[PDB]
DNA sequence: GATCCCGCGCGCCGCAGACTGTCT
RNA sequence: AGACAGUCUGCGGCGCGCGGGG
């Protein structure tokens, strides 16, 4: 909504100018990219997500899917998202037409040259033959990618022809491959997991919430919006998509792409977990607002945690002090906002509020004081409280904090 | 005209050649070279000299050195005769000057407003090189210094404004100070206004430097004066028969020398070395005892003073020398930002080419360890003798299961193995045996990988290194033969198993080189014989090239990066710098601006040739060493440039002038300087390459040998280099002179002993040498009176003779300092500022002021050769000498205009200009700022 | 033969690169490969965050940017190579009444993401206060068009996929060749690092036909140098291109001087560096050895640790490596969940399968290790094996990787 | 030349200081 | 059983050669 928006368009989360960006296009990827702090919270969010998903359950592994489809042998049926896929020109969707002998089968723009991925499932289904022998045809097995996906939009008012306007979303797949007996148990399991980490970040986790739903072709899903302002907006799919899916393709041969399970050999049954890392970005966001304006962004997920600055005292002696601190938390892994370099002091005050707006943990201020006593001015984002710190013990305490905030 | 002489301004025609000695030298030269040989006429060029005070050329410099140095003989003077009071009960422990009045009364002073003051000062080595306290005597009351520091809070190291400051505001009388002290460079070091680009009123005394004047020794003497002084006591060993120079020599030690000048009793050392290694708290604890050491020390040195400055001033008569050592105690060398940059450069990359330069080794111990599983040892030629470490420490779910539920695992195995892990197996818990299996089949593995109690072994071998021994037969055949054995029973390599190089069989045990005498080393050979040497071989990898090359890319760096990088160089403030260096192109940047004081002795050495180990130091800027850019980086400011040049041959042309001298009055008489001026490569008779070529191999490899030979190399020495030349035998090489000697004393006393004869004058030097009488060689300096044969007779000919060159050299140096001085002070020209390396000379001069000072440096050259000439000789002088051939303008510092780096790689893109030599396209001015 | 044969098997069967009878050092160049196995992806990933760990931490002023993988279609100059066909063939013109022959008006994919970094260039300039020196980074996928220029049957241009890390500085001009020579000089340290043979890779100065200094990095495959990184001094071309409208928005300020930057394009390709690295690990005069292993460094080995249990009480009693494991999993060193291959096999073999997938240790649990808990632990570097302590693994691996990083 | 340095590893000892079994 | 051999560790001296500059 308003207020929201624009800060976001300030402080660089989002780049753009104006009115480009807006509340629509946002939820479709037709949006000029983000900025850098919003780059950067997208990286956290995809490091969290491969932590929880991936490195953890001990089986899922990362899996290489390109973003174009070969082209040999293309079906004639299909989203069709830029037919073309070749080097510049997409020829875009390309529906209907195409009735002369030029830009027919023959050749490339008929479905012939190829198309860009919709979805990340399709890439897991070709590796999974080569993934068996990487467990060992142990069937209960994932197969993990965070990556690009293009979608094409339609209506917004009349175009005349349909511009077909590209969409980059940027997804997170797990293709779990699971005995078809107890799958649905499966499905919970992931359902209840899926949503016990979108929770775990939100500052209201009541916002966040699970539906199910039924498919003809797959046995049952679920879907998590978690209600925007405006409304609810599906933000993670699960599907029970069956075998049926990986039976289509190696239509040839059997008893190949069967795995073992209980010493007992089964066409294993695929379960599909998207989600839409960049509207869970949005997502966060707008949870974190709410008098002042402050993005109360979770620790775990907040681009920057510090920010340096001076004050008062000899313009040199301190942008030395400055500089060591920079390095030392550099080199304990904790991403810091060098304000130090900064010309024109301006206020205290604007500078809270600049460093609030952009989600910062903690405000550090080094005066003369510091090289008095070596103590540094220390406040709070959450509770705006000013305490002095000893300068030798602010990379511990930012560790303790970070870790003790990563736990329940 | 005449042999190519220049045009005589000054002096009448009062002197004659004299027909017998004219016919004499035209005889001699007919003799030994050609007597026609016609040479091009060089240009000739007059100009308007300043005007020259007195007579006969040397009144002139009289006058010059006394009116430079009068202020500051008043101020010794002052400091000689007045006595000072006891030292005050209880140093007073305040920030910044405090003055003892009588009866120990301490009172609050900005500086010291003394003429004169014996200075000294402290600092703490553990922190920073900031100084933290300091003690002075002036003629009449004691000074005491004490740093801000003495407070508790954090500090810059940029160390700028810190230090002490000394000069008074020039804006009541004798604006000359004068500051005497041991080492006093080092205290110099230490003063604010010491560092700033314009220059100062203020000169500096070291008495190491006059002790090294007077009653010094050679390094030489110094050994075998430590060995006397010690409870105890090489190669040819030919004895002394003559310790007298014991009872007045001495070490420059400030301990020996008050004990060598003053009979008072030996000054206590303080063997807590707080300063050296203690912290800035126990300084803070025994403030009152290391004021009373710095006192000690002070009034040391002043008994020392006293005792000197008399004896310096009968054995070194002449003003000149005062004054031009007075002008040397000051040396400047801007640095810039770029500096800093420097250090991290040639550090990062000697630390990663040591990388590249380890790594490879640590590898070929990790393949060597697989040799222990197979248990063969004997297949490995080269590990077979090898330890080998033969000891050591010697300490399916078939059910579906999945969908786990919201319960989490106990865990708690990790506690119960842990306890189980420390509580049992006690012998272990307490120094562990890290060896286990991992020592292998390479000699102890173990002790290649570090200890680790404090180290935490890093990954791999890290203490490994191209000369344990290890190395070679962990790279096959890289050292002589399949062993390398350190110890007796060596590699027969030289420098088929005896004698024959490089072991193979194992045919005879110990020694059997038989070559050299020695041939236990291995590898350290500068021709590295990899390619038809043969005996170098490897698995591939960092094997015979790309290893020995990074030894000697990081050589230079290893030993030096002490030296190097801790310099005290301070920065100036904006406010500090002059208008000339603002307002000015470049600039800006946010950039430093600074500078770093050389702490040269002025006399170090015997003669009193200056000695720096990182400034006073012929080394270029290699394309093959990481710290071979050192004396680069030393660019001037904006609207600064660095003008001065080298003068050729000054150590040749002085002996041939000395000898010509002697000899006759002409600069041609001995055949030695004739060569010296009328020898070229292309047609003259050069002394290099041409004359010699009947002796030696060829004219090439000959410029060692004469070098050699005119600095004191025997017979002896020539017939060893020529031994290793073509492989001659020993009965080829003449054991008499027979080819060698010719230039030299052949005939020895030749009937009619003492006399040189043939081609070169040695005559001069050794009846200098050898007078007994105080030396006063050309502009009159004595020797250090610990080498004379009077009273001593210590034999010790090679250091005397050399001696003479090397102080006449010395003088030469002086006497071009005190013209530029004079030249300085008569023409407004900015930037009295010097830097002196032996013969080379660089001014820092403003731009505006820089091809005034560039015609400077001509009219100095000329000057001094000519003062050179007109002792003990005419006035008139060959025109080729007495002018520069070139005087280097660029604004960093290098050997010639045109450069080249190693570690850069491409140094011209950070602001490198070219340089501009001039030659002779700057004689076409007067040296007033109204002329053009 | 064993030049670059034997290296691409035990590539594709230990899932360093993705298994599809290729074995082309050509399509593995151009980017035609069917893509890279997980171990494979794991070593990408680390060979980008060490990059990004390098270019933009540790450097004040570097910011990260998003590019898109496609650009708007409307005012797209150019066309494709193929699109550009007007020779003959016109016998059917029977169709009815954008569209057209001539590039259709359309998007395109992008080749390069200077693009973007010059787009965003104006946006990220307020984040530094107009501070002219500042650069933006960014990692991601480049389309190209490669061609096997042999016969007809490829048809249409094949379209190939890098990984390229790219880096756009905007400096002050009268710095501009300083600037980048320290750029040239921190890469090609950076790519001697982690090298067991830094000398393979090299350095050259290259001049473009607008007179515009650059560098070029090459690796020395065994067949013969192969580019990975260019550095390119666009010198404010493209950028004043792209801004005609007026040059005061261009201003940034460089000392006191409001001035227009020059641009430095600094790109590698990820996937080629991984070849590289790849092959630099592997490795015949007297050798007498074998022992085939991947000698990867250890920031970047994509699996650090290998866990397994052998000849224990019973199967029940593994459970004491499960929490170890988990032990290991905080603080991120990645470890092979062995201990449940549950098959027979000899120790040397197996030893051998992880020297193959580039294990910087393995660690095996005992029956001896309920009481006085002791694991054997073997290094890849040597084949000498440890005993060491249960406790002080997670701090001795810890201290290992770190180590490693600094020298 | 000049004899002479300092920064390495070998080695080759020595003597305290600590820990571990070892002896009576 | 308590007291005393070793092993290790610390640390000190002195030989051996090698390399920048005098």
């Amino acid at each position: 909504s308003e207020a929201l928006l624009e800060i976001c368009q300030r402080r660089h989360f989002l780049s753009g100018s104006k009115q480009q960006l807006s509340r629509d296009s946002l939820l479709s990827g037709c949006h000029p990219g983000f900025g850098p702090l919003g780059v950067e919270l997208r990286k956290n969010l995809a490091a969290e997500w491969w932590t929880s998903v991936v490195v953890f359950r001990e089986q899922v592994f990362p899996v290489d899917a390109l973003h174009h489809k070969p082209g040999p042998l293309l079906p004639g049926d299909s989203a069709f998202r830029l037919v073309s896929a070749e080097t510049l020109r997409e020829i875009l969707q390309d529906k209907e037409l195409s009735k002369e002998q030029l830009v027919a089968f023959l050749e490339n723009v008929l479905k012939t040259s190829g198309k860009l991925r919709e979805n990340l499932l399709h890439g897991a289904l070709e590796h999974y033959v080569n993934c068996l022998d990487l467990v060992n045809k142990r069937l209960p097995y994932g197969l993990a990618q965070i990556g690009v996906c293009f979608h094409p939009v339609f209506d917004t008012k009349q175009i005349r022809n349909g511009v077909k306007s590209i969409g980059e979303k940027t997804e997170a797949s797990l293709v779990w491959f699971t005995p078809p007996r107890t799958s649905n148990q499966w499905l919970d399991f992931w359902l209840r997991h899926r949503l016990q980490w979108w929770r775990k970040f939100a500052m209201s986790p009541s916002n966040f919430s699970s539906s199910d739903c039924q498919d003809e072709e797959g046995r049952k899903g679920n879907k998590l919006y978690y209600n925007f302002p405006w409304g609810k907006e599906l933000i993670e799919t699960l599907w029970n998509l069956g075998d049926h899916e990986l039976l289509h393709m190696y239509p040839g041969n059997v008893s190949k792409l069967h795995g073992r399970d209980g010493r007992k050999n089964v066409v294993p049954c695929v379960l599909s977990v998207n989600g839409d890392l960049d509207r869970g970005m949005l997502a966060y966001l707008y949870d974190s607002f709410q008098h002042r304006k402050v993005l109360k962004l979770h620790p775990c997920l907040a681009p920057i945690k510090v920010a340096l600055d001076v004050g008062r005292g000899p313009t040199l002696e301190l942008r030395q002090v400055c500089q060591g601190l920079f390095n030392e938390l550099l080199e304990n892994g904790i991403s810091v906002w060098p304000g130090y370099l900064e010309t024109m002091q301006s206020s205290l005050e604007q500078l809270y509020s600049k460093y609030d707006e952009m989600s910062i943990l903690f405000t550090v201020l080094v005066t003369e004081t510091t090289l008095e006593n070596g103590l540094i001015h220390l406040r709070s984002r959450d509770t705006t409280m000013k305490e002095m710190m000893h300068i030798s013990k602010l990379k511990d305490f930012l560790i303790k904090y970070i870790s003790s905030a990563k736990n329940v | 005209l005449s042999r190519g002489l220049h045009e005589q301004i000054f002096g009448q025609g009062g002197e004659m050649p004299g027909e017998a000695a004219v016919r004499r030298s035209v005889e001699h030269l007919q003799k030994h070279g050609l007597w026609g040989q016609p040479a091009v006429p060089l240009p000739d060029v007059e100009l308007r000299l300043p005007p020259l005070y007195g007579d006969n050329l040397d009144q002139h410099f009289r006058l010059l050195a006394q009116k430079q140095s009068l202020p500051y003989l008043e101020a010794a003077n002052l400091l000689l005769q007045a006595q000072l009071p006891p030292k005050p009960p209880a140093w007073a422990w305040a920030e910044g000057w405090t003055r003892y009045g009588p009866e120990g009364e301490a009172v609050p002073v900005a500086i010291p407003e003394e003429r004169a003051l014996v200075f000294a000062v402290a600092v703490c080595l553990a922190e920073g090189t900031c100084p933290t306290l300091a003690v002075a005597i002036s003629p009449s009351a004691w000074y005491s210094w004490c740093s801000q520091r003495l407070v508790e809070e954090r500090y810059s190291w940029t160390s700028q404004l810190s230090p002490a400051d000394l000069i008074p505001l020039e804006v009541r009388d004798w604006q000359e100070q004068l500051v005497v002290g041991h080492n006093v460079s080092f205290d110099r070091a230490h003063i604010r206004e010491q560092y700033l680009i314009q220059g100062s009123r203020m000169r500096f005394l070291d008495t190491m430097s006059m002790h090294m004047a007077i009653s010094g020794l050679s390094s030489f003497q110094r050994s075998l004066w430590i060995a006397a002084k010690q409870g105890k006591h090489a190669r040819r060993g030919p004895a002394i028969s003559s310790w007298d120079w014991l009872d007045i020599s001495s070490v420059n030690s400030l301990a020996e020398v008050h004990r060598l000048y003053v009979g008072g009793p030996p000054l206590e050392k303080e063997p807590r070395e707080l300063f050296v290694k203690g912290t800035m708290k126990d300084i803070r604890e025994n403030f009152q005892d290391l004021m009373q050491y710095c006192a000690q020390d002070v009034w040391a040195t002043h008994e020392v003073f006293q005792q000197q400055l008399p004896l310096f001033l009968e054995r070194c008569p002449h003003p000149v020398t005062l004054a031009g050592m007075l002008e040397m105690g000051v040396s400047y060398l801007p640095v810039n930002q770029n500096w800093e940059r420097y250090l991290a450069e040639a550090q990062g990359t000697y630390e990663e080419l040591q990388r590249e330069m380890k790594k490879s080794l640590m590898d070929l111990a990790n393949d060597a360890c697989q040799l222990l599983s197979g248990e063969r040892y004997k297949e490995d030629p080269w590990l077979w003798d090898l330890e080998w470490d033969l000891q050591e420490f010697k300490q399916p779910m078939d059910q579906e299961d999945l969908g786990p539920c919201s319960e989490e695992e106990e865990f708690q195995q990790d506690v119960m193995a842990r306890a189980c892990l420390q509580k049992l197996k006690g012998t272990t818990e307490l120094l562990p045996k890290r060896p286990q299996h991992l020592p292998g089949h390479p000699g102890w593995y173990r002790k290649l990988c570090p200890r680790l109690d404090d180290p935490a072994w890093t990954p791999g071998p890290s203490l490994l290194s191209l000369q344990m021994r290890v190395t070679p037969k962990l790279m096959a055949l890289t050292w002589d033969g399949f062993p390398l054995h350190y110890s007796e029973r060596h590699g027969w390599g030289y420098l088929n198993d005896v004698d024959i190089p490089g072991c193979w069989f194992f045919k005879l045990p110990h020694k059997d080189g038989n070559s050299c005498n020695v041939g236990s080393p291995f590898a350290k050979d500068f021709l590295p014989k990899m390619e038809d040497g043969t005996l170098q071989a490897g698995p591939g990898g960092a094997s015979g090239p790309r290893a020995l090359e990074i030894n000697k890319m990081i050589s230079f760096w290893r030993n030096a990066h002490k030296r190097i990088s801790s310099q005290m160089v301070v920065w100036l403030p904006r406010s500090a710098l002059p208008r000339a260096v603002i307002r000015h192109p470049d600039y800006d940047e946010e950039g430093l601006y600074g500078a770093i004081l050389p702490q040269v002795v002025t006399a170090g050495t015997i003669t009193r040739r200056a000695v720096e180990p990182t400034w006073l130091t012929a080394s270029n800027a290699r394309p093959d060493r990481v710290g071979s850019e050192l004396k680069a980086m030393v660019q001037a400011p904006p609207g600064y440039t660095l003008v001065g040049a080298d003068v050729d041959s000054q150590e040749l042309w002085i002996a041939a002038v000395l000898g010509d001298a002697h000899f006759a009055g002409m600069h041609g008489c001995t055949a030695f300087g004739w060569m010296t001026l009328q020898g070229r490569k292309s047609r003259g008779t050069d002394l290099h390459s041409k004359t010699a070529t009947t002796v030696g191999i060829s004219r090439e490899h000959a410029k060692i040998f004469n070098y050699g030979r005119i600095y004191g190399a025997g017979q002896p020495f020539a017939e060893r280099l020529l031994m290793q030349f073509n492989h001659r035998l020993t009965q080829q090489e003449a054991a008499e002179k027979a080819q060698q000697m010719y230039a030299a004393t052949k005939g020895l006393r030749w009937y009619r002993w003492k006399g040189g004869t043939e081609s070169e004058m040695f005559n001069k030097l050794e009846s200098i040498a050898t007078s007994d009488i105080p030396r006063t060689p050309v502009l009159g300096c004595c020797i250090s009176r610990a080498l004379e044969p009077s009273a001593v007779q210590e034999e010790f000919m090679t250091s005397r003779v050399n001696w003479v060159v090397q102080s006449s050299a010395v003088d030469y140096l002086h006497l071009m300092l005190v013209a530029m001085k004079w030249l300085f002070e008569e023409f407004a020209i900015d930037g009295r500022f010097c830097i002196s390396i032996h013969d080379e000379v660089r001014y820092l001069v403003r731009e505006e002021d820089r091809y005034r000072a560039a015609l400077a440096l001509q009219i100095t050259n000329l000057l001094t050769r000519c003062m050179f000439a007109y002792k003990l000789g005419l006035n008139d002088l060959p025109q080729s000498v007495a002018f520069f051939s070139a005087v280097d303008i660029d604004r960093c510092l290098r050997k010639e205009v045109t450069m080249d780096c190693k570690t850069p790689s491409n140094p011209t893109g950070m602001e490198r200009r070219y340089g501009i030599p001039q030659g002779e396209a700057l004689d076409i001015y007067q040296i007033i700022e109204l002329t053009k």
